[PDB]
């Protein structure tokens, strides 16, 4: 009866995209600008502008009609 | 995201060849109905002749967006290139007047993309009088449902601007090679300009087009960027989609290439072929 | 066009609802008609519209069409039997501690496909939970939903119904992530065990006067940038009643679950992801099967 997880898998048909808390030991966040005190304490990090762009490049790059 | 998204599925195509058979029973429907309306004259355009008049007025449609104020995101006006570029996909320039529909386009997109500018705001940006300005709205209210209706309600556009940073990011993160990738953004940028003046929208995602953008630049710029391909996006062990990849990115070098701009002189003419069509009918 | 309106069963602010049967199909569905001059056509029938049309999952309703005349539009949807807000105040329902998991589990696998797609709902309340007759749970209410992970992006408050809202959208906070509607899902968590709303409010003041006497005053250590929020007002060091004083027929496993969703930090507010892997929904019992979960017969 019990419920287990399991991710939602879906295919993005591109390149591995680095986990979100990968991406500041990964070094891609030398690389958006930083989230400022009002955006950290709303829950708006730079991580998840940085995780939306990588997404978006790596999002249908090896698909085809 | 574009990988489920409504644009991946039923708004990008297998080859310019699907886009003229498109193009070409949108002219030949609308030849029926003028026909029935009204005889085989002179008075309509051939479907090379509406893609003459799609391409003028697509850059009248930027016009109008480069010069609108408040300012505007490219995110909006890619949303509206791309709403002109698919609402011309399966209708004919002589039912619907590009004119209109570029700014029924503009302001859908105004709303969807939730960039914020009223009624009043929006006609401001006509060059035309309060008359002619508030004449304007009256049409695009009218047609804004009919916008809607011929974009299957498909509202979301996934635009190269938002990948183009994204490989931005990546390059100066896990390709070091190249020492400074900011440099190849003029060049790309101008590229996807480019890019955007063909149907390469309807034919390649997002991300194929802000790849080659930024790779056009490099090969523009004297850079190599087998490595990236290769390496970083791990097709040394995939090789068939690094042969697929340069494919795609190649054949769309080729659009940008045997891509002619709008003749004054043709686009002229045609203007006056289009205003006898909607004179009448 | 080819429906028959059969019921009204409400209104929205921006629209009123009704059942309809479409000639072409046993689809009973719910019509959302909007309201009305020279704006065009509704931006709230818009956003539904476009952020509907992208999303596909069983616990995110289904847009099945929309049609209009002139700027006057209708959307479409599966006709859902119920909702949540309906089964929290029907007095002869009993909330199991499996029927309490069941709809907690389908809110948030419908909320991890969204905010994986990167939308916020931003109107989490039990009436925008609707559960159809086959007892899935569907978020509902697209009307003011948004995407978010924008960085040169200001967002508005004033999105939740003030009793669900986040302290960090009371602090009126500009940009803003999924925490949103992780707290949202810690206030109908609260009312799906209390069967009242957890902190009615009435004023925006009011609302961070019944978080912050309830779950205590957030320190700095909890918070360490609500300080820089633009209505950032200092509160009273309000103690806070401990979480098994307030659901004390709550197990370590729920407290857990609870404890997460409500952090004063929305950075450190669990995800709906990092919410499905807590041990509550691993633990025994299972969740109902959505089939045995509770029908209001009226
Ligand atoms: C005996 C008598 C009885 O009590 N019967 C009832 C009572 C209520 C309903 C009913 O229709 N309930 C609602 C109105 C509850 C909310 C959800 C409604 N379904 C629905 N489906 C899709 C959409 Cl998109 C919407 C929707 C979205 N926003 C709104 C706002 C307001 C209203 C609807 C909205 N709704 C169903 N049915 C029977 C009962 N016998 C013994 C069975």
């Amino acid at each position: 009866a019990l419920y287990e997880y399991q991710p939602l898998q879906i295919e993005t048909y591109g390149p591995h995209v680095p986990e979100l808390e990968m991406l500041g030991r990964l070094g891609y966040l030398n690389h958006v600008r930083a989230a400022s005190p009002q955006d950290l304490a709303g829950g708006y990090t730079s991580s998840l502008a940085c995780h939306r762009a990588l997404q978006d490049a790596f999002s249908g790059l090896f698909w085809q009609p | 995201m574009y990988h489920n998204s409504s644009q991946k599925r039923h708004w990008t195509f297998s080859s310019e060849e699907q886009l003229a058979r498109l193009r070409a029973d949108a002219n030949r429907k609308f030849r029926c109905k003028a026909v029935a309306n009204g005889p085989n004259d002179p008075v309509f355009l051939e479907p090379h002749e509406e893609m003459t008049l799609c391409k003028y007025y697509e850059k009248r449609l930027l016009e109008f967006c480069s010069v609108f104020k408040p300012a505007m995101p490219r995110s909006v006006v890619g949303t509206a290139c791309m709403y002109f570029k698919r609402f011309y996909l399966n209708n004919s320039v002589m039912e619907y007047h590009p004119r209109i529909i570029m700014l029924t386009c503009a302001f859908l997109a105004c709303k969807v993309d939730e960039f914020n500018v009223s009624s009043p705001q929006f006609v401001g940006n006509l060059r035309e009088s309060p008359l002619g300005q508030e004449k304007a709205l009256e049409q695009i209210l009218e047609y804004e449902l009919l916008l809607i209706q011929q974009l299957n309600f498909h509202l979301i556009v996934h635009n190269p601007y938002r990948p183009f940073e994204g490989f931005l990011i990546d390059l100066k993160t896990r390709y070091p090679i190249l020492e400074n990738p900011e440099i190849l953004r003029k060049t790309a940028d101008d590229f996807l300009n480019r890019i955007a003046l063909t149907d390469a929208y309807l034919l390649y995602t997002p991300s194929q087009i802000a790849l080659t953008a930024i790779l056009s630049s490099a090969s523009r710029a004297g850079i190599t960027m087998e490595s990236y391909l290769s390496e970083s996006l791990m097709l040394k062990e995939n090789r068939t989609c690094l042969s697929q990849l340069l494919d795609i990115m190649k054949s769309m070098r080729n659009l940008v290439k045997k891509y002619e701009p709008p003749r004054s002189e043709e686009v002229a003419v045609l203007k006056q072929k289009l205003e006898r069509c909607h004179s009448a009918e | 066009k080819r429906y028959e309106k059969l019921d009204f069963l409400g209104e929205g602010q921006f629209a009123t609802v009704y059942k309809a049967r479409d000639k072409n199909t046993n689809q009973i569905v719910a019509i959302k008609k909007i309201k009305l001059a020279k704006d065009g056509i509704n931006r709230t029938a818009l956003r539904e519209i476009k952020l509907l049309q992208e999303l596909s999952h069983p616990n995110i309703i289904g847009l099945l069409d929309a049609f209009g005349h002139k700027s006057n539009i209708s959307l479409v949807f599966d006709f859902m039997e119920t909702d949540l807000e309906v089964i929290i105040k029907d007095n002869s329902l009993v909330l199991t501690p499996s029927h309490i998991k069941a709809y907690m589990l389908m809110t948030l696998q419908g909320l991890e496909y969204l905010h994986q797609h990167w939308i916020l709902h931003r109107d989490l309340k039990p009436n925008n939970l609707l559960l159809d007759e086959n007892g899935v749970l569907k978020l509902a209410d697209f009307g003011l939903a948004k995407s978010f992970g924008s960085p040169n992006r200001a967002y508005t408050h004033q999105v939740v119904t003030r009793w669900y809202r986040a302290p960090e959208l009371l602090f009126g906070a500009r940009m803003y992530g999924v925490g949103v509607d992780m707290w949202a899902v810690g206030c109908i968590l609260a009312e799906l065990l209390l069967r009242v709303p957890f902190l009615p409010g009435d004023s925006d003041l009011d609302q961070l006067t019944r978080i912050f006497e309830t779950l205590g005053t957030p320190t700095e250590e909890q918070w360490p940038d609500m300080c820089s929020l633009p209505d950032y007002v200092t509160f009273k060091s309000f103690p806070g009643i401990p979480l098994h004083h307030i659901f004390s027929a709550a197990g370590d496993d729920l407290l857990d679950l609870i404890q997460g969703l409500f952090l004063f930090n929305p950075c450190a507010r669990i995800t709906a992801t990092q919410a499905l892997k807590m041990k509550y929904f691993s633990n025994r019992p299972g969740p109902t099967p959505g089939c045995q979960l509770p029908r209001p017969n009226c």
